[PDB]
């Protein structure tokens, strides 16, 4: 796969079709559009299903390039959840002016600038997914 | 009368002067957070290649 | 919490209806507030009511009731003025010193800064209120700025010329080069700034930094600025030292700068001013001080990008240019040395854009210009062994716009132009290369008090013509057309001075001559630190501000060889001592 792509939607409409075919409720791959809880439950569980088919680096924060009084950051603006499917935040603000106190505590808390200037890591004493040091 | 409307004003005119002493005390860590806050941001994003 | 500004004694309680909020200790603030309409004092919280829909804010009507102030109507049965017993409360109440007067701190925080009084208590008060006044003046100044109304494009007839529509309910700027405006980009919901732009009567005449093709939409606004709160003093304290101190001369100097060596071992023996009559080598003297002190790290400041450039020509001349650095803030300035260096060893730079560091010397070049302001932000960026002050307090300072009582004399244009004013200045330059014996001598006793002598002989070019003329006024200047009409004739009949450039006290007159004239045209004021070969001066009215005496210093001191006066002024046009010329 592309190490770029994070949307795979198409792939998951794909998969259902293919083997679900005749499941009368309908379907939503990104639950964000989901009707309520229950929807909510019914498609995360086929997301669950469906999320070990795809590469394991695309889930994760979804960071885009800001700037800021002429100097550039790395900011999270979503996130890409195995369960919830791909989630945009509504109040991205690009090209600003001044981060005031409460914009200081949400940038120094994501862990994109963290892991974008870190180094990279493998460790190899744990299977788990490790991303920087 | 006069002396019982006295001695419990010297109370609270302590007590406020704690309060701001306190509150002013509060406003000075929350900018020297705040440029620290600030300064670590900046010096992280010049490694950014 | 701060230092009370009268008394230095630790405090938190600041005046919340000056423009400055400075620091004012409980007896100060008392005394200031009973005393004048300043009412609003502010601590770590304001003493506002906490009411719910009040508006009681005078310090002397609320009462502090369990954790907050109250007005008297919504106070508590318990409750206590914080205004009683001759302080206010707040902050380190028992440490208390007070003053005797607070008239003069009434007086700078209360006032305009329409009275000549004004500027000269602001520059004869003691050293903190000298910098109280200073910030009070340049926020005054900024806020005035705002004052003015938006002019938007609502024409384009061609290039350099422009049609401006003028925002209502607000007053227009007088359009001159006092008034430096930035044109805005109208984008789809803010806006972006495309330089620094002058405006001047056509339709207008528009002089901008950087070219464009601006349309319609695209508006202007006089540029305001933070004013940052001053902390270091006007002047460092004198010391006098008995032998050189930390300097280490050089054994061997040029005839160039031979003449300056006893100035030269006078500035490395106290912590000094210069003052410099035009044509006399006030950037001379300066470079060769870095030659005299090779081993010495020098930073060069300035008020303005154009004195800081032309201290940048001379050390070319003379000085390596990889020891030099020009810091530029991120106009078009000297762009040869490297770009803000602050560890080289001559450091370039404008006073407002000084780095925080440390030189052996730094010397204040065109010390007229500076206001109070200025002269303490470079000791507050810059700690020396030596300061230089150096410049003229004879040539014009900078303009004051909120100024319209009064004149103001050279002993107030800051504290340095204070001091040769009343004491005599540490070293001066006493032969003038630039101006004929005619000028000179026209100004040595002018201003100069006999003391400036004449390096050329008398060139028998300088004349000096009296007509009144006719005067004529438009929104913000003044013309006198028949005084350009006498420079006309005596262009026909003297064809030799085409090659003069045009003087006046007058953007206006200006503009008028180089229509008609041809001549190139500048103002006295933007004429400072330029030579000319010849110049044609038109006082064009008899006001303050072409009799000035100051003014006609520096307009009739642009001559390399000759120049032609024409006065208005009976007083001005007798001391020269020029050849008259008849009225045709
Ligand atoms: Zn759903
Ligand atoms: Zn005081
Ligand atoms: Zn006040
Ligand atoms: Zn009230």
């Amino acid at each position: 796969w592309d190490l770029l792509k994070y949307d795979f939607t198409e792939e998951r409409l794909k998969l259902f079709d293919r083997y679900f075919k005749y499941w009368d409720q309908t379907y939503h791959p990104n639950c964000v559009n989901c009707l309520d809880d229950r929807c909510i439950l019914h498609c995360a569980n086929f997301n669950v299903l469906f999320s070990t088919v795809f590469p394991p680096t695309s889930f994760g924060p979804l960071v885009r390039k800001i700037f800021v009084d002429g100097v550039p950051f790395v900011v999270s603006t979503g996130y890409h959840f195995r369960e919830l499917g791909v989630v945009h935040n509504q109040d991205v603000n690009l090209h600003s002016s001044r981060l005031s106190f409460k914009e200081l505590l949400v940038y120094a808390a994501d862990p994109a600038m963290h892991a974008a200037s870190g180094n990279l890591l493998l460790d190899k004493r744990t299977t788990c997914f490790s991303v920087a040091a | 009368r006069d002396a019982a409307m006295q001695r419990k004003l010297e109370k609270m005119a302590d007590q406020a002067m704690t309060q701001m002493y306190k509150q002013a005390r509060s406003e000075d860590k929350r900018a020297k957070v705040t440029s620290a806050m600030q300064t670590m941001l900046f010096t992280m994003l010049r490694k950014l290649d | 919490v701060g230092a009370c500004v009268l008394c230095n004694s630790q405090t938190s309680l600041r005046c919340g209806a000056c423009i400055r909020r400075p620091f004012l200790c409980c007896k100060c603030c008392y005394d200031h507030v009973i005393s004048t309409s300043h009412k609003l004092v502010l601590s770590v919280n304001p003493y506002v009511c906490n009411a719910p829909g009040c508006d009681v804010t005078d310090v002397t009507q609320l009462y502090l009731g369990g954790m907050s102030y109250y007005c008297k109507s919504h106070k508590p049965p318990i409750s206590f003025p914080l205004c009683a017993n001759g302080q206010v409360f707040g902050l380190y109440k028992n440490t208390c010193v007070g003053s005797d007067n607070v008239t003069d701190f009434n007086a700078i925080a209360t006032c305009d800064w329409t009275n000549a009084g004004d500027y000269i208590l602001a520059n004869t008060c003691t050293e903190r209120l000298k910098l109280f006044a200073a910030e009070t003046l340049k926020a005054t100044e900024e806020t005035f700025k705002l004052s003015y109304g938006i002019a938007t494009v609502r024409e384009v007839l061609s290039d350099r010329e422009l049609h401006l529509s003028w925002e209502v309910g607000k007053p227009r700027p007088p359009l001159n080069r006092n008034y430096v405006f930035t044109g805005y980009r109208v984008t789809k919901n803010s806006k972006v700034q495309i330089g620094e732009y002058t405006f001047e009567k056509g339709a207008v005449v528009y002089r901008g930094t950087t070219t464009y093709k601006l349309n319609v939409g695209d508006y202007f606004v006089l540029t305001s600025h933070t004013v940052m709160p001053l902390s270091a003093p006007t002047l460092v304290p004198q010391e006098h030292y008995v032998r050189i101190t930390g300097l280490y001369p050089t054994l061997n100097i040029s005839d160039e700068f031979s003449s300056n060596v006893a100035n030269y071992q006078k500035v490395g023996m106290q912590k000094s001013t210069l003052q410099g009559p035009p044509g006399t080598g006030k950037s001379h003297f300066a470079i060769g001080l870095a030659l005299y002190y090779p081993s010495a790290r020098i930073v060069y400041t300035a008020c303005s990008h154009a004195a800081v450039d032309a201290l940048c020509e001379k050390a070319l001349k003379y000085l390596p240019i990889d020891k030099c650095s020009r810091i530029i803030p991120a106009v078009e300035c000297f762009d040869k040395f490297k770009v803000n260096s602050t560890l080289e060893q001559y450091v370039f730079c404008t006073v407002n854009a000084l780095p925080e560091t440390t030189a052996d010397i730094v010397v204040f070049d065109e010390i007229s210009m500076a206001t109070n302001y200025d002269l303490s932000v470079v000791n507050a960026r810059l700690r020396a062994k030596h300061y230089v002050y150096i410049g003229d307090p004879a040539q014009l300072p900078a303009p004051r716009t909120l100024l319209t009582k009064g004149t103001l004399e050279p002993e107030y244009f800051n504290s340095v132009c204070r001091l040769m004013k009343t004491i005599g200045p540490d070293m001066f330059l006493g032969t003038c290369r630039r101006c004929p014996a005619e000028i000179v001598d026209t100004v040595s006793a002018l201003v100069y008090d006999n003391k400036l002598k004449a390096h050329k002989d008398k060139s028998a070019q300088c004349f000096k013509m009296f007509y009144k003329g006719v005067i004529t006024h438009d929104v913000s200047s003044a013309i006198n057309r028949p005084q350009i009409g006498v420079v006309r004739e005596f262009l026909t009949r003297n064809p030799a001075w085409r090659k003069a450039v045009f003087i006046s006290p007058y953007n206006s007159q200006n503009a008028v001559a180089s229509k008609i004239l041809g001549l190139p045209t500048q103002t006295v004021d933007s004429s400072q630190g330029s030579e000319y070969d010849y110049v044609i001066f038109t006082q064009t009215t008899e006001t303050a501000h072409s009799c000035n005496v100051n003014r006609f210093n520096v307009a009739i001191t642009r001559a390399k060889v000759g120049i032609l006066c024409i006065m208005s002024d009976r007083d001005l046009y007798d001391k020269l001592q020029f050849t008259s010329l008849e009225i045709p």
